[PDB]
């Protein structure tokens, strides 16, 4: 059967998703920003 | 008993190298420049209806520290932090499993295992093993077809001296060895680095010999065998083969020590001068 | 009859007396009936003849004994070899003083002994783990750490403190879960910020080490031999100390005449059979069993409740070996042993030893 | 307050108040922390396929 | 507080070991698989009739 990995190191490909939604989470607070700019009129 | 060999033990508390391993530096200097990012967000945040005090919460937060006081007074800024935090969490979480992952296939090889382990089909340049010139085992060698070839190999370093084996494996030159069991399962308990392999290779045991049929061949071994019913040869040997009664071995967990973990004292150390280093400049600078 | 050694088997209602490579066994048994006869003895029997003359046919025995003696009558097995009624003996039978007398033996050929039999119990993954996972290193190397480090705090802070100072910085490795108060200045904060993220890679480290420790599990109880307390006193440590044996045994006569300051407490415990035994150790009704580890051994790679193991093996009551019986005093001894010791010198052992003997718990 | 104290409750917060409330957020401390070591109990064997 | 830490990491361990040899089974592998040397009443297995 096959051995198993000698645990590597980690590197960023394997993070992958760990920073696209940080800065989801960042453009979100970019239009809610505008958002809050817009309601200067309610 | 039987033929077995000899290996030499692991030492096995030699497995860490240091604390920032399990990362590579393009993660560590990432997520650096990611913190000052996600602070200066905020604080540009904020000035749009704080910022050293804002840029500690963020920097902190990771740490999982307390220092400081600030929060966010947007609503924006407080729909950040939250996934900032669960950020947050992330890492130290995949940090623990890395270095769990780094200590449990941490198995730094199997001893080797009776002759039909095939590195012993023909063995490579890190794998030294022989007997000893004309031992009478080697007759098992050559009268049985199949080990020919090892027998090339065996032929290789053939250590001639019988009492300069032991020294062999001694000084890591040779680390496996064949030869008899029961001297070598008195061998091994002599000092712990040395352990045996475990597999029995050849079924015999000794005896005594007599010219043919003396009036006491039929004799003395009446008493040989009564002998052996009560209990004298298992107390013999407890008494001569028995010398220091060690235990064998595990797979160890390898406790951590000092040795390769006190890495970070060095930045502790650092931390604590670029105390005094930083001392005046602020002082100065009001 | 045997344990696995010697296997009997009906016969085929369609050819009679059975299958090939097996020697029929029949005869005038109870009241003429017939069977065949495979297994290890068997081969050995075949091999036997094939070097030297042939021999006659096979015989089953109805006295039961595995070779007992009374009032001077041996009963059983060796019982017809006494009689002459039978020239010679084979199958699993055992070596003893006793026996040796009246008959002889050929050379022995499977080593053996009397060894002990339980359950493998789960019973410990860690008797003292909590410690185990660092070197005394680390330890005092955090508390001078610590120890100093307060100080300069303290003394960082010359451009409510102190003891307080000492509290929150302790409290902070151990998930610094306590509330706590009182940091200030914006000089020694970044110290802090230093020994926190120190602390949590600690934590971390010392986490993961320890969850390892938890995946060794060599567990033992390492129970020793027949001079064992529990055996010396059985009632003295707990109330279901239960052996058990199978009398009318070598094994039986030997530790009777051995151990006899325990054998009065064994008698209450003897059982009918041999699986019977394995059987009520798989329920636990029996504590230990104690019985010749010719056919433990074999008996362990059977079953799938890989439980069932021995205490540290060959380290067993006596060391002795299966034979061949012989008449007394005859000329086929000098032979026989010879073509036994050629046998040893062509390996088949070992080939006849895969053939059946072998287990899949022998990992 | 109640969001962040299940990812390691780390972020300095205020304003917990009166002794009939407090044990629910007890109850609720009890829950994150046992959730917090399943998962990464759990993610401890990903890295072992 | 340091008794307190231990609960929790020993709860992390314990829980970790019980995902690491949660190994259900070993599938069968070959004819030579030596539990098919003679079967359990566990695990059924033939060929088709001639
Ligand atoms: C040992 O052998 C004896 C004799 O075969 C067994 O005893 C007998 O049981 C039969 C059954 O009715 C009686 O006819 C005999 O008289 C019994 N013999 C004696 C001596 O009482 C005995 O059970 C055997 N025990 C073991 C442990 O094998
Ligand atoms: C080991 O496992 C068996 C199987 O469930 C269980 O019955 C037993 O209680 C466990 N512990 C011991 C000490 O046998």
């Amino acid at each position: 059967e096959k051995n198993e990995v000698m645990s590597s190191q980690l590197d960023i490909d394997n993070m992958a998703g760990v920073f696209y939604m940080l800065g989801a989470a960042m453009a979100l607070s970019l239009i809610t920003f505008i958002s809050e700019h817009l309601f200067y009129w309610q | 008993q039987g033929l077995t060999i000899l290996v030499k033990k692991e030492i096995p508390r030699s497995t860490l190298d240091s604390f920032m391993q399990p990362f590579q530096s393009t993660l560590w200097l990432l997520v650096g420049l990611s913190v000052h990012v996600v602070a200066v967000m905020l604080y540009l945040l904020d000035r749009f209806s704080t910022l050293s005090s804002a840029m500690w919460f963020s920097w902190g937060v990771l740490l999982n520290s307390g220092i400081g006081e600030g929060a966010p007074r947007s609503f924006s800024a407080r729909i950040l932090g939250m996934v900032w935090a669960g950020f947050a969490m992330i890492i130290v979480a995949s940090y623990t499993a890395n270095l769990a992952a780094f200590l449990v296939l941490d198995r730094p090889e199997e001893r080797i295992t009776g002759i039909n382990d095939p590195r012993l089909r023909n063995p490579s340049d890190k794998f030294i093993y022989a007997t000893v010139k004309q031992s009478s085992v080697d007759i098992y060698f050559r009268r049985q077809v199949e080990l020919s070839t090892m027998y090339r190999h065996m032929e290789k370093h053939n250590y001639e001296s019988a009492a300069e084996a032991i020294q062999a494996v001694r000084d890591n030159k040779l680390h496996a060895f064949i030869w008899d069991s029961a001297v070598l399962e008195f061998e091994a308990s002599q000092k712990c680095d040395l352990v045996t392999t475990g597999e029995l290779f050849f079924r015999s045991g000794f005896g005594i010999g007599m010219r043919k049929d003396s009036p006491w061949k039929q004799q003395v071994s009446l008493s040989i065998l009564k002998s052996h019913e009560n209990g004298f040869m298992e107390d013999l040997d407890k008494t001569w083969v028995r010398y220091q009664e060690c235990d064998s071995r595990s797979n160890a967990p390898a406790t951590l020590t000092c040795e390769n973990m006190a890495g970070v004292f060095m930045l502790v150390a650092g931390g604590i001068v670029a105390g005094i280093f930083l001392i005046f400049i602020e002082i100065a600078y009001k | 009859e045997e344990a696995p050694f010697v296997i009997v088997e009906s016969v085929d209602p369609l050819s009679g007396t059975c299958m090939r490579n097996t020697v029929p066994c029949q005869k005038r048994i109870i009241s003429y009936i017939k069977k065949c006869c495979k297994g290890f003895c068997i081969d050995i029997l075949k091999k036997i003849s094939k070097s030297v003359k042939f021999t006659y046919d096979l015989y089953l025995v109805t006295n039961g004994k595995h070779g007992k003696k009374i009032n001077g009558t041996w009963n059983g097995m060796i019982g017809e070899v006494v009689m002459k009624r039978a020239y010679m003996a084979v199958g699993s039978l055992t070596i003893n003083e006793e026996r040796s007398e009246v008959v002889d033996f050929s050379v022995p050929f499977i080593e053996t002994g009397i060894s002990v039999m339980v359950s493998r119990s789960n019973g410990t993954v860690s008797p003292s783990a909590f410690l185990e996972p660092f070197s005394a290193c680390v330890w005092v190397m955090m508390f001078v750490m610590l120890l100093i480090v307060s100080a300069v705090a303290v003394f960082v802070f010359e451009y409510f403190t102190i003891g307080k100072a000492i509290w929150l910085l302790w409290g902070l490795v151990f998930n610094n879960s306590v509330p706590v108060q009182n940091p200030k200045g914006t000089t020694s904060k970044i110290m802090v910020s230093v020994w926190a993220f120190f602390a949590v890679i600690f934590l971390a480290s010392y986490t993961a080490n320890l969850a390892a420790f938890m995946i060794q599990e060599e567990y033992v109880d390492q129970v020793s031999g027949l001079s064992d307390k529990k055996f010396q006193r059985p009632n003295d440590f707990s109330p279901p100390f239960r052996f058990g044996t199978v009398p009318n045994g070598s094994t039986e006569r030997n530790i009777r005449n051995n151990y006899a300051e325990m054998h009065a407490y064994m008698g209450k415990f003897n059982q009918r059979g041999v699986d019977d035994a394995l059987l009520s150790l798989k329920t636990g009704k029996l504590d230990a069993f104690i019985y010749d580890a010719a056919v433990l051994n074999y008996m362990a790679g059977r079953d799938e409740g890989c439980k069932l193991v021995t205490i540290g093996s060959g380290k067993v009551f006596a060391s002795t070996g299966y034979g061949i019986a012989i008449q007394k005093d005859s000329g086929w001894k000098r032979q026989v042993d010879l073509a036994i010791l050629q046998l040893f010198g062509d390996g088949e052992m070992e080939e006849l030893e895969a053939l059946w003997l072998t287990g899949i718990c022998h990992n």
